[PDB]
């Protein structure tokens, strides 16, 4: 929440899951060279997921930093 | 009069004034215009 | 003649403090206004930002999603601002008439944008 | 490499300068606030 | 009139509260995963190496 | 005379007195000669 | 750590401003009640 | 950037002055009004 | 409140039943005013009388 | 106790200080006895001055 | 984009391949 209203909130969708989902980071065991191809194949795509990630926190707090500067100047007016 | 002091306004500004501040000393300290903070995550991308 | 005085004096003591409040109105607005061309600064800098080295941000998309937010919030502006239940600018105000003396239809009229949403 | 740091490398030759700002600002509406704060007393303790 | 503008005020700043520690949080997050980034970075190095 | 004090003139003064004063801390916290206000709207624009 | 001063952190900038308010009022009301306990001395002191 | 200064930039160099001039003016209307409330009590406890 | 579904619906409750309470408040207004008036006026009749 | 939206646990302590709260208004609704028929809570039954 | 308006672009002109077009 972020004002005085109900239902008046900003959802947050934090990654499920790091450890087993970034197919896994985990899967791979890199120590065939075959395997360390394709391992940089995952990587890639699973390490633009995780930016995608942080990105969508750049949406969020830039998104609370302007949403307290003008509460702020309500409250102030009020 | 007492009631109250418009001139909190003033505070406001500071606030904002020293959250820039404490920004630019981040970046100043790692030589990073993109903190490794999400800020501007398309060229942090 | 006091009594129409009294009358007058009275009466515009309170018209004038009904406009104090009409003041105060027209000032939070305002700050929700400036706010609101912060955001759309942000949102010319984002257009920009969105050539993406013409095709070379293919990370546009949390521009995208970043953009997405911050046309949430000129919702959330839009709403909000709450002065009487009856909010300034979102949906549809309807043109209000401060009094500012003693006399009927003595008023100022005002225009608050009807929206700020879906409108700008 | 190059690239990589016009997008990080701070021109903190220019943040310099938007520092100082920064720490004036900090500076001068403090004072202002110094100032701000005796208003009301003033106030209260003339009209008594 | 006035009690409204109270209910708004002080409500206001509590959201306004609630809001930053909602910051911090995603602060935190944002160093978890940064640090996400130099590990999978050092993955990239070491499938190459 | 006592029924009223025509020195309440003197108070109307300073009530704007007091605003001018308050406006003109705002555009010293920030700098800004134009408020973020409206006023000077042209400039502002 | 951060998170911990936003909620702890007084903004004291401002809490300044709420300080002398109550400073003031302390001051005030204390007048006004120096004046107020001076009235049934009038009334009673005319009356006889 | 320069313009956008000449706009908005404050010659607060020359606004300090003009603040002390209201700050001043608080001060001595309030002061003037202190010494007015003084009168119609001086009215009514003489003429009785 | 505990659940956040209730904390929202609270709000909704409180809001409405305040302004029940300041319209109670209010009709303590009209009333003492009509008492101030009738008494200042009453006890003008008095006099006369 | 949005919370920080699940943050605060401890919204069960919120609970308790509703409860609390809560309380009070019985507690000022009774207290009130001018007259041993006091003011507001129960049944006041519209009197005429 | 080397400024604020749209359009205000500089178009660029790679050649299309290296490797079997030289």
């Amino acid at each position: 929440q972020v004002g005085s209203n109900a239902y008046e909130t900003i959802d947050i969708s934090l990654q499920n899951a790091s450890a087993s989902a970034i197919s896994s980071v985990a899967s791979v065991d890199i120590s065939t060279a075959d395997g360390a191809q394709n391992a940089i194949a995952v990587v890639d795509n699973a390490l633009a997921a995780i930016d995608a990630q942080r990105a969508d926190l750049a949406a969020v707090q830039n998104r609370f930093k302007n949403t307290i500067d003008n509460l702020t100047n309500i409250s102030e007016n009020a | 009069v007492n009631t109250n002091i418009a001139s909190l306004n003033t505070q406001r500004n500071l606030n904002a004034s020293s959250n820039d501040l404490n920004t630019s000393l981040q970046r100043l300290t790692t030589g990073y215009r993109i903190n490794s903070a999400k800020d501007d995550a398309a060229g942090l991308q | 003649i006091s009594n129409r005085l009294s009358n007058q004096i009275s009466g515009l003591n309170v018209a004038t403090r009904n406009a104090n409040d009409g003041i105060s109105l027209a000032q939070t607005a305002e700050g929700a206004l400036q706010q609101s061309t912060n955001i759309l600064q942000r949102i010319r800098d984002l257009a920009l930002q969105s050539a993406n080295g013409s095709n070379s941000d293919a990370d546009r998309a949390a521009l995208q999603k970043e953009v997405a937010a911050q046309q949430a919030e000129l919702t959330r502006i839009s709403d909000t601002t709450t002065f009487g239940g009856r909010k300034l600018l979102d949906g549809s105000f309807g043109t209000t008439s401060f009094q500012v003396g003693s006399n009927a239809y003595e008023t100022i009229d005002i225009s608050l944008q009807n929206a700020s949403a879906s409108a700008i | 490499t190059n690239a990589r740091s016009r997008i990080k490398d701070t021109d903190f030759a220019a943040e310099t300068a938007a520092l100082s700002k920064n720490q004036v600002l900090q500076q001068a509406g403090t004072a202002i606030l110094a100032q701000a704060n005796q208003l009301p007393q003033a106030v209260l303790s003339l009209l008594r």
